[PDB]
């Protein structure tokens, strides 16, 4: 032979992959990469995040001061992890705009409480009561102070302390609901109560409602939460005659990154920087298919649950 | 699929081919060969490279958001917070949808197009000594050896020693 | 001739049509089809969804009970449509949050009424007014009851009602605001009333406030509209001292694809899975330009009015 | 348009074509004639349709929303649901605009690519019996008759019998 | 020679530019240009829109009649500039939902108030204070009427007002909590004020809260503002005894084009369509990357600060 | 970058054309010179200049909003509109960056398949009096004038005429 042969051509594979074009929704090419991802690992690694674990607690009762959640003093979090597994277990109570507080406290991320003397004269301090025992004995919430009448009357509080510092301070008081006109009137010997909380730009004003409630750990009387915000430069007053759950100091408000997240996963001890109510996830991938709630550098939720990505050229085999 | 090379007039891939993604199989007058050729390769590796780690680097970072779950119907707010994530999710699965829908078929264009460069070089280096017979193949009309298809491998093919053997050959 | 000759070419047709592109603003090609839908038909089918004529009363008077809405005593709804001819003609009434209990019972879709024994002991039942004539007489809503003192005294309610069964309950209940000073005394015989609604882990209490209004179909008086939900395992109790509009049972809460709809387009026996408050349109199209209010699987709504989508080559002419 | 063969080397259209989209039409020793190709104008529609049905299926079905018509002026909540419609609209409109306006171009490139791999088929088909005049027809260097343009159209045409007539026409 | 040559070729320059691609990040093209506008002058042209200078004003203060802000009676505006050197000096006040009533005037666009004769019989008109001077002498709010008893005695107010024309009307009233349980019936004989303000679909009452507030510029009592909107064909109605803030007439409401923004930025004479709190910002551009709050045509917020599209081929130099 | 014109088999760009975009230039018999084509390059300026004025007319005109900076903390409504701006936001840099992207390759691609559909022209109007040396230019088989240039500039080269001198030059 006086001549030759020249062949150009390209590669392929036995089984290649299917994905979708602008044109074919199934095309074979070599090789494909997946983009979502859709399984999770099933524990909550805690690094390098700082997690809490409120095993039988909520925030607003690890707030308050109840006797089963004393281990929550000063707690510092970067992301609270609250159980379906939570109760409380003292005096029952109420808060009007529970959200707007919940949310208030979770992304501050401190519970640091700094106590201040306030003088209330005339009046008995340490209320306390059966339902919330504290040891062997009669109780309360430990960052309130129930007033009631010394020995036979009940004078007008009025009370004064101002912010000299240069932070936020976060203030919580209370209303007591009583069940009846007699123990109202045994407790603060007015017939009607009524607390004003104010600051140089806003004022509260709440009054008592008497009546009956529904049985709940053997009391039928109620307390309602608020809470009001000293900016530096401001002042506080409080004035009352009755019914008032008055306040032991102030929680030191910051801003930065910490949020709250309801789950049922156990801790353990690896490192991820997304986390889900399923548990941490790896985020290599751009898209997710998991949970749309999630905390740090995480994928974006999508409603697909496979997006393949070809990179290779198209598969034609023999 | 818009040059018509591969799955064009090139039939089929070559399954015994590992080294590269695209190369060569000559026939000779002393046996036969193959070969493949790096520099389509690496291209086509860099740009599909390059691509992929375009899209996938990380742009989010949130750390606080809105309540998505809830136990209770309340009214006005949760309304209006179901009706903000389900605009969100919405739009941005059609975001997803659609980068990979546009860059898949990009993709395949560009691995279709290094191949129709590879063969033009390749005619065009063959002046006048070869002849395209439709599939993929030339002919070349003068008699090379081992050493004659590696010059047209490597970029180096002198024409004009075969040109006179290669006119008389073929056009008489 | 030794020759021959081989020509390629494409086809054309005399008119085509303009499209946009990534380059140009108006190419001429061979076909092109249209992407949104810009018009409606004029009438409501009532297939396949359950459509709920609410000719000339609205829902919450539908669920409180008006005289002229008796018809629609347990409708079953799928969408409800709401004219604008509507209009009220019994005691005149308020509530406070109406957007939030519009939502709350268009999204369940029932209005299922399960009456329920309740014990008022030592007031009259069965209040009625010269407003709203039932028949030859006087009258009140249906699903209410007015109480008012009995002989010369009015003792104070207090009723529980538990929840025993493995669904929602929603309770309506009312206060009553009378015109003048000596009007409260007569029906009542406290100087003022209070009504307090409680359940487990939620309680409301309202005041009645004395004052005239403007004249509505011959009543200066007024009625304030309120509700409550009672879970599984959870518990009701009622307090008052005067100026309550009892209930006589409660609704069945579901949940579901229900909602509401402002429309004053007639209704028809075609076929269609889209609903606007123009009529029902067709939904082969992905997008559309008649209304941003829409029910059922719809198209999206774009604010351009024409959008060709090219399903052949260009164009070129001889 | 990236081609150069729809609006560029082929100056215009045929009118007078209603068997498909693509076609031939030869001048012969025994008069004129034409036909059409099924291949090129299958595949031209069979992608047209895959995109136009992909397009089209829908994705959304909703029951129950937010109010978007409103009779009072009310605060807050009614500028944040406002706000929302209009940032949704806004952002839905866009990618109306901007998928009508990629597919296009897409779907006008690939109808101008399948007759320019027609045209490059018919070409490497006649070997070197044929000379391109330049403005979409071959002159063919040897006599046919009206079967043998049928063998060219089916894919059946013997180069190397018409071979040495054709030389000693085009050369000399 | 008996031959020739003919070499075709493209365009290149010495410096080109780098911009972003599909498959690149950053490939060299002869030239582009910038897509996203990241610079302000520093100034707000006053063409051609309308901008209103509210140099020691807030809009609140100039809507009631703030002594030092009576420049502002009548003020047309298209867009509301309020400063931060803002300030309030008359009697201390306050507003539930203000964010509400400052989004309803600031979109109105019109501080056109139109006086009303209104008839108080047994009562004193025209109260004034020390913490407002208007002039050498006290003082009060110009849109605002402080009723006190006359003589011995506060009879029960009862007013009407029908709304005969073809526009809204907004009326704007108050309450008075006082400081001490002396100061309230040295004002109005009643030991408890109550305010209702009713049209025929909604109604408003207010009990004023007696306590002790943070002094401010030398009071301890306090007013809160309440509005009132009343359509073609409805009627108002006002009922007292006691505490009553009373208006004097009624605002114009419109609508249209108008909004407020807080910004610290002089105002010059030159022609801009968009403003932004830094100045007016030029909108040849698509995108911007300077502030989030814009008014006019803007440009859109992107989080980039720079991207350049290529308007020219690649750069191959010699 | 998909056709392989520019970037591929023509090595650099010429620095001293100062006319156009595209261009010739051309070695006679009696010295050499140098020219523009206005077409091509008016193709490629009126299709960039279609797309930037496509792109950047203005959609969007917004008087009344909801606020965006607040001096308190309140609860929910002011985290629903955080969470709604920074959606918004978040999904538009995303729309801003990806148009740029698509329209920089596309604007690449068409500057490159100009100067292709250039070649291939000239390339067809050199029937047989040519050859391709495989860098850019065409070597001419017979002896042109500064007219015979000029002729292949404006599109009115006759080849038949030079036929017969040519093939004698370049196949003996
Ligand atoms: C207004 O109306 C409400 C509702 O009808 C009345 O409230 C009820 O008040 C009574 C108080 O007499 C409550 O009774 C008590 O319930 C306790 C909890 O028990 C429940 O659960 C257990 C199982 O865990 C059941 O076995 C039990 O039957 C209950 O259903 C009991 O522990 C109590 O027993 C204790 O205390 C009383 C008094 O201290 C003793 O006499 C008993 O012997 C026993 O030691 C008691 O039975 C009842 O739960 C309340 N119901 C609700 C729904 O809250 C108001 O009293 C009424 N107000 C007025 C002024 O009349
Ligand atoms: C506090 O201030 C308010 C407002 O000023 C007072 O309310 C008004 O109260 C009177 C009651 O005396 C209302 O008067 C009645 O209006 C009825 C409806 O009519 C209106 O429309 C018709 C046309 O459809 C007109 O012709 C008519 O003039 C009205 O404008 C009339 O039908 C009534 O006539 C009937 O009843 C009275 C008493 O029952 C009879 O004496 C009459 O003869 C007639 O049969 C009557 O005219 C008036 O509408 C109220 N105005 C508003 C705006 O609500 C309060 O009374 C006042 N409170 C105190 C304690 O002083
Ligand atoms: C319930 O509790 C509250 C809070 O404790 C009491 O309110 C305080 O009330 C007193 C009134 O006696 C207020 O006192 C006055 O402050 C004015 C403003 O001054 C402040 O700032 C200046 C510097 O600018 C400081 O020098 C000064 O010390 C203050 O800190 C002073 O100008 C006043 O002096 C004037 O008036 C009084 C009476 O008119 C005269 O006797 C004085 O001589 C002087 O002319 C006065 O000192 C105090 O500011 C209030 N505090 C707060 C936080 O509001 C309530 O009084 C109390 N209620 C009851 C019933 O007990
Ligand atoms: C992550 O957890 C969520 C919540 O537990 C899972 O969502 C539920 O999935 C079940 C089974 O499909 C459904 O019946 C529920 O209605 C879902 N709850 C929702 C959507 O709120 C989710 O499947 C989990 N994902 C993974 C990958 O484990
Ligand atoms: C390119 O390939 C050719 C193959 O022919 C290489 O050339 C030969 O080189 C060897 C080594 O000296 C000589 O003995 C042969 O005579 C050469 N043959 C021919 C036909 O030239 C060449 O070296 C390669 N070049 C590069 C840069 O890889
Ligand atoms: C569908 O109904 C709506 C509401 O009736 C129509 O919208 C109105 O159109 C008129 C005339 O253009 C305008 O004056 C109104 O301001 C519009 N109301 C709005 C936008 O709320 C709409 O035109 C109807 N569409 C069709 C196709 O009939
Ligand atoms: C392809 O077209 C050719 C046209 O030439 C067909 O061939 C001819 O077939 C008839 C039928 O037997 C013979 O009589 C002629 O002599 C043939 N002519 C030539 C030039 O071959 C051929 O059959 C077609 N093939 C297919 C598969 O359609
Ligand atoms: C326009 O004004 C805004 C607000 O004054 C500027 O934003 C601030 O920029 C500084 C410096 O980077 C940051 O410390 C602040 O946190 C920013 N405030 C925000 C984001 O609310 C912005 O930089 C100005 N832009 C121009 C181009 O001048
Ligand atoms: C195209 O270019 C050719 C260059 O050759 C032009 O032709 C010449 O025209 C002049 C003017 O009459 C004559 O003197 C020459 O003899 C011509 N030479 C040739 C080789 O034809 C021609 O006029 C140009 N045409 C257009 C339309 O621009
Ligand atoms: C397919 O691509 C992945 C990475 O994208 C790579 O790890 C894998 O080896 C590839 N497949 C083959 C068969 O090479
Ligand atoms: C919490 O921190 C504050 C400030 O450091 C400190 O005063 C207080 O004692 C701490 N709480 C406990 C439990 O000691
Ligand atoms: C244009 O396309 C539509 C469907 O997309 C088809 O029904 C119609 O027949 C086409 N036009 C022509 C002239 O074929
Ligand atoms: C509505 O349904 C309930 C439960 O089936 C039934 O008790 C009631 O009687 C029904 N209403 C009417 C109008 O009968
Ligand atoms: C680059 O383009 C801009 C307009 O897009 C133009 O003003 C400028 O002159 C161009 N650069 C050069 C070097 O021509
Ligand atoms: C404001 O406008 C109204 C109506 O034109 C007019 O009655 C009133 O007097 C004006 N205000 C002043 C300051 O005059």
């Amino acid at each position: 032979n006086s001549t030759a042969t020249l062949c150009l051509g390209h590669h392929a594979v036995p089984n290649g992959t299917l994905v979708k074009t602008i044109t074919d929704d199934q095309i074979e090419v070599t090789n494909a990469t997946e983009l979502v991802q859709s399984s999770s690992t099933g524990k909550i690694c805690n690094n390098p995040h700082r997690i809490l674990d409120g095993i039988d607690c909520t925030l607003i009762d690890a707030l308050l001061g109840d006797p089963h959640c004393d281990v929550f003093q000063n707690e510092t979090w970067d992301l609270f992890v609250e159980r379906s597994k939570a109760f409380s277990n003292c005096y029952p109570y109420d808060v009007p705009d529970y959200a707007s507080l919940r949310s208030l406290v979770a992304s501050s991320g401190t519970l640091e409480f700094i106590t201040e003397g306030f003088t209330w004269t005339g009046v008995t301090q340490n209320g306390g009561s059966n339902a919330c025992k504290r040891g062997p004995g009669s109780g309360f919430f430990s960052r309130l102070n129930w007033l009631t009448k010394s020995g036979s009357t009940y004078p007008v509080l009025n009370v004064t302390m101002p912010n000299n510092d240069n932070f936020d301070k976060l203030y919580i008081w209370g209303i007591h609901h009583p069940s009846t006109n007699q123990e109202q009137t045994s407790l603060y010997v007015q017939a009607s109560g009524r607390v004003t909380v104010s600051t140089r730009r806003s004022q509260q004003t709440i009054i008592p409602n008497i009546g009956s409630r529904p049985w709940v750990r053997g009391l039928s009387s109620r307390i309602s939460i608020y809470w009001t915000i000293v900016k530096p430069g401001d002042v506080l007053v409080i004035n009352s005659n009755g019914n008032l759950i008055a306040p032991r100091g102030y929680f030191k408000m910051r801003t930065g990154k910490s949020s709250i997240m309801r789950s049922d996963a156990p801790i353990d001890t690896c490192i991820s920087e997304c986390i889900t109510p399923n548990g941490s996830i790896p985020n290599d991938k751009p898209f997710q298919n998991v949970n749309k709630i999630t905390y740090g550098a995480c994928p974006k939720y999508v409603k697909q649950n496979t997006l393949k990505l070809a990179t290779g050229m198209r598969n034609v085999p023999e | 699929g818009l040059f018509g090379a591969i799955a064009g007039f090139i039939e089929n891939g070559w399954e015994g081919m590992i080294d590269g993604w695209y190369g060569f199989r000559h026939q000779n007058s002393e046996g036969t060969g193959q070969a493949a050729d790096l520099k389509s390769t690496q291209a086509a590796i860099d740009q599909i490279n390059g691509k992929l780690n375009r899209v996938i680097e990380k742009t989010n970072e949130k750390f606080h958001q809105i309540e998505k779950e809830f136990s209770e119907v309340e009214g006005r707010i949760q309304d209006l917070e179901k009706y903000v994530e389900d605009t969100k999710i919405d739009l941005w699965s059609y975001n997803a949808e659609l980068l990979v829908a546009l860059e898949n078929q990009h993709t395949i264009d560009l691995t279709d197009s290094e191949m129709n460069k590879l063969f033009e070089k390749t005619r065009r280096q063959l002046r006048e000594n070869a002849e395209e017979m439709g599939n993929g193949c030339f002919k070349i009309y003068h008699k090379c050896d081992n050493a004659c298809i590696e010059s047209i491998r490597n970029g180096t093919y002198d024409h004009d020693v075969y040109r006179d053997e290669a006119l008389n050959n073929r056009f008489q």
